[PDB]
């Protein structure tokens, strides 16, 4: 009654029969902006079906020597579907997300992942190596899009913060002896109630193998990791022509 | 006894070798791509030989140290280039040269050896680039800030974001050389014996292929015969070459044995089978993979215009017309004194291209060898100093 689930929203459902449990980030569901909070005076659009779908984005192969990946949300979906068309026309934006990452393996493979969220995941550099040149990260390390980006130094998460206490932020583990998926429901976290969808990326989805993959030779050596996400309770405002960046 | 030509502090042969008094003239020739999009569609390329770009060189020696009771000498050989304008067609800092983009073909190579694979494959995908770019002459040859190489520098701080064909070669050395002067024997005079502490090369297949022979090519040993074989190791070609006898020449008023770089340096022989890396599968005759000794750059060293090379590469590029007189490598040596009279070092820098489906900037390009640039480095002895050597 906990191992088996089904998440239907929009026209797309996903079934899982070896889940762990759904955690709701910071204990509350995504919701619409109340009139106590809103400052924009134009009526928002709320598509309510066409953008609240599980978008399956990409597939990272996980071998025995991987480091970890990250996806900046919502810039994984400003190139995809009716979410990517409404977020490019409209200046303002708010939504929550239901984030579901699948990674199946046999009952002989082993290894654990820490799929975790963290809001305002800013990216530092190696500062020129020795630490004296103020190098800023490029635009693709900042906002990789639906392609994702691989961590260089996952012990410090490319930001000088340790991964050992990433477990404070909303997370759950995918260890291949127990579960194969990890649902994380995230509300809209930001100070101001709407923001731009092209500039500001509210959070980043860190997916790091902490305990590495291991399997005896003869088993299937290709163990993919696919993340599917669904913008919940999304609404846009401030209509103008299409910007792409 | 001609012991007058030695490298002793107190001799006039050491004065010519420490400071070469005769200028060296190098003319940089380029290839301009006329149909760049049609190569991406898969058509036959059409180029244009563009020049001349006359540089006058500067030469000296630094860090000269002796040893083993005077017979072993070790110094560096700096080389600074100064452009000459009246002997060139136009101002190089305006002259736009359209060719391949060598840094974005370098970092595709790095993805093939899994050297920063997912970092570089994120660069060329989100930042769409051009296989064919157009920069000036001084940018393409003396450093220019690349887009993608400026992004690798913040991930890896060792990578220089400035690419150039001869980048950081103005006033810098090409190794810590050590030589063998003629205090013991006049057969081995200023011969390269070791390189940066290492005895010989280390990246070739066999230990016969690794052996560094001969000199750097500045001045040779005297008493040259017609039947002996001289060996030259330039630091650009990354092996030791030899030179064969050509004909009788006449430099001003002195004897000359014209020696030329033969076709059997880069031919398809059983000796040159071991210079194709890794397993002897050669791209063709007359070409050489030198991608190891340029820090991973897909460069091919060959004669200009595929001279003494395969014909199926000549017919692949419209404009390749090699001949004997204009695109060879030769040297005029005084047979009595070993002073180089008139030389011309002509070598072509090519960039290998092939259609790879994971990089959608290559279009539909054929697997071939593409012309980029070549240069005639010429040295010449004038009228007054020729008459100084007519006495001896
Ligand atoms: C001129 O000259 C120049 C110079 O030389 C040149 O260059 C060149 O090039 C070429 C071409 O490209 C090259 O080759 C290549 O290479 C490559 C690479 O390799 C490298 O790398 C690797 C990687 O690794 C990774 O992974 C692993 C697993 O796999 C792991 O373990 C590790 O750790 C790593 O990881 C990393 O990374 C990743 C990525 O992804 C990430 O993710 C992570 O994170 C991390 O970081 C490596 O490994 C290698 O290594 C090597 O070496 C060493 C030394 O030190 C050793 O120790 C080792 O062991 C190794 O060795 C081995 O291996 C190799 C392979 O690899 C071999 O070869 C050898 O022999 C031995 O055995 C390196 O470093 C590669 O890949 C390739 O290979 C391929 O190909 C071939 C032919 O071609 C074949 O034979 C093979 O087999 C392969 O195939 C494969 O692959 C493909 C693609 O990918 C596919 O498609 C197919 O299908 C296949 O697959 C299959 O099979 C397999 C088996 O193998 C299996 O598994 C699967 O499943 C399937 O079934 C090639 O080889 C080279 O390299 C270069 N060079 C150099 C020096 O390098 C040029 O070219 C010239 N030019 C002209 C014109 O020619
Ligand atoms: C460094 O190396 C470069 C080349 O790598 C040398 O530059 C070449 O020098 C030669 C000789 O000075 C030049 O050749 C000359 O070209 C003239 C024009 O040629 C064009 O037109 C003819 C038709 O007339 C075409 O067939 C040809 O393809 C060219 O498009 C010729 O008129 C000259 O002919 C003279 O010599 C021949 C030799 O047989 C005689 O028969 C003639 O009667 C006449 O006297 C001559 O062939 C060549 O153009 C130069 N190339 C470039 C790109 O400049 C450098 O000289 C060399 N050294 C230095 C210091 O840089
Ligand atoms: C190698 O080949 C390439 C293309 O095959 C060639 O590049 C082109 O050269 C032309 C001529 O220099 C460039 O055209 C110029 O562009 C500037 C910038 O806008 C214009 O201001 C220029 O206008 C002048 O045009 C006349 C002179 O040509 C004058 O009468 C007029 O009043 C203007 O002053 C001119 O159009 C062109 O931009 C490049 N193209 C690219 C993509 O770089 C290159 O020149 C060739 N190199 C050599 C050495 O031959
Ligand atoms: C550097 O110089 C050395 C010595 O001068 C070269 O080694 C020699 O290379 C020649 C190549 O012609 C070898 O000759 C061969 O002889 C056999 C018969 O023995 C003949 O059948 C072959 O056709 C070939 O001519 C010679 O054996 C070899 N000697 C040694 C000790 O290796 C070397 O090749 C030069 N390397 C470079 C990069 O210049
Ligand atoms: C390479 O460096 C040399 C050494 O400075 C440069 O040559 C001098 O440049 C100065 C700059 O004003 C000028 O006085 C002359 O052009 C040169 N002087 C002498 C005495 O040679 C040269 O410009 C540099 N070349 C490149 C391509 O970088
Ligand atoms: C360079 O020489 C080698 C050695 O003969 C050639 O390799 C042979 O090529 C023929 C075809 O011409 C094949 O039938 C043989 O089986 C090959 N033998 C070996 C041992 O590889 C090579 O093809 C020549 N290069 C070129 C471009 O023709
Ligand atoms: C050459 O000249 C004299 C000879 O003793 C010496 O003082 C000088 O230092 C020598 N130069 C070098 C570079 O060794
Ligand atoms: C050079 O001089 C003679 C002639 O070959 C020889 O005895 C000597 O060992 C040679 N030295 C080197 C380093 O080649």
């Amino acid at each position: 009654s906990d191992r088996v689930a089904q998440l239907t929203i929009g026209n797309s459902t996903i079934t899982t029969q070896e889940a762990a449990n759904i955690i709701v980030g910071y204990g509350e569901w995504p919701s619409y902006c109340s009139d106590d909070d809103a400052t924009a005076v134009d009526k928002p659009t709320r598509p309510d079906v066409s953008v609240n779908r599980f978008y399956t984005l990409d597939t990272k192969l996980w071998e025995k020597s991987s480091k970890g990946w990250y996806w900046k949300f919502p810039d994984v979906l400003t190139e995809t579907g009716v979410f990517g068309q409404n977020a490019q026309f409209h200046y303002l934006y708010r939504s929550g997300f239901c984030i579901h990452v699948q990674c199946n393996a046999s009952k002989f493979h082993q290894g654990a992942l820490l799929v975790a969220i963290l809001p305002e995941y800013v990216i530092g550099t190696v500062a020129g190596g020795t630490g004296t040149e103020d190098s800023h990260p490029p635009y693709i390390q900042t906002q990789p899009g639906a392609d994702g980006f691989e961590l260089q130094h996952p012990y410090v998460l490319d930001a000088g913060i340790p991964i050992s206490q990433l477990t404070v932020c909303p997370h759950q583990w995918i260890n291949l002896r127990t579960n194969n998926c990890a649902t994380i429901i995230v509300p809209y976290m930001n100070t101001l109630p709407f923001d731009s969808a092209l500039n500001h990326c509210n959070f980043g989805l860190l997916v790091v193998p902490i305990s590495p993959l291991d399997f005896d030779q003869g088993a299937t050596p290709v163990i993919p990791i696919t993340i599917t996400l669904a913008p919940m309770c999304s609404e846009f405002a401030g209509l103008r022509q299409a910007v792409t960046q | 006894i001609e012991k007058k030509i030695v490298l002793r502090n107190g001799t006039e042969a050491f004065d010519s070798w420490e400071k070469p008094p005769l200028p060296v003239y190098t003319q940089f020739y380029f290839f301009n791509v006329t149909n760049p999009e049609e190569i991406l569609r898969g058509e036959t390329p059409r180029v244009e030989e563009v020049g001349p770009y006359t540089y006058r060189e500067l030469r000296n020696k630094a860090n000269i140290q002796f040893g083993d009771n005077g017979t072993t000498i070790s110094a560096v050989s700096n080389k600074a280039y100064v452009f000459e304008r009246d002997q060139s067609v136009g101002d190089p800092k305006i002259d736009l040269i359209r060719t391949l983009n060598i840094p974005v073909l370098t970092v595709i190579e790095w993805s093939q050896v899994h050297f920063l694979r997912e970092i570089i494959e994120a660069m060329l995908k989100a930042y769409q680039q051009k296989l064919f770019v157009t920069h000036t002459v001084d940018e393409l040859l003396w450093g220019y800030k690349d887009e993608i190489l400026s992004l690798i520098h913040v991930f890896r701080p060792d990578i220089s974001p400035y690419f150039g064909l001869f980048y950081e070669k103005n006033g810098t050395n090409d190794g810590d050389y050590v030589f063998l002067t003629g205090e013991d024997s006049y057969l081995n005079f200023t011969k390269i014996v070791e390189w940066n502490g290492k005895t010989s090369l280390d990246w070739w297949i066999t230990d016969k292929c690794n052996m560094i022979n001969g000199t750097d090519g500045d001045s040779f040993h005297p008493l040259i015969t017609k039947d002996e074989v001289l060996y030259v190791f330039p630091s650009d070609f990354c092996r030791s070459v030899y030179i064969t006898f050509s004909d009788y020449e006449s430099v001003q008023g002195l004897p000359a044995f014209r020696y030329k770089v033969p076709a059997e340096i880069l031919a398809n022989t059983s000796d040159n089978a071991g210079f194709c890396i890794p397993e002897g599968n050669c791209l063709g005759s007359g070409v050489l993979n030198v991608s190891i000794c340029k820090n991973g750059a897909p460069i091919i060293m060959s004669f200009p215009h595929f001279y003494q090379a395969d014909e199926r590469f000549v017919s692949a590029i419209e404009g390749m017309h090699p001949n004997q007189e204009d695109h060879e490598t030769f040297v005029d040596i005084n047979p009595l004194t070993g002073i180089i009279l008139k030389a011309a070092k002509r070598f072509q820098i090519n960039i290998y291209v092939k259609k790879l489906d994971d990089f959608v900037e290559t279009g539909d390009i054929r697997t071939m060898v593409f012309p980029v640039m070549y240069l005639n480095e010429s040295v010449h002895i004038d009228k007054e100093t020729a008459s100084r050597l007519k006495s001896m």
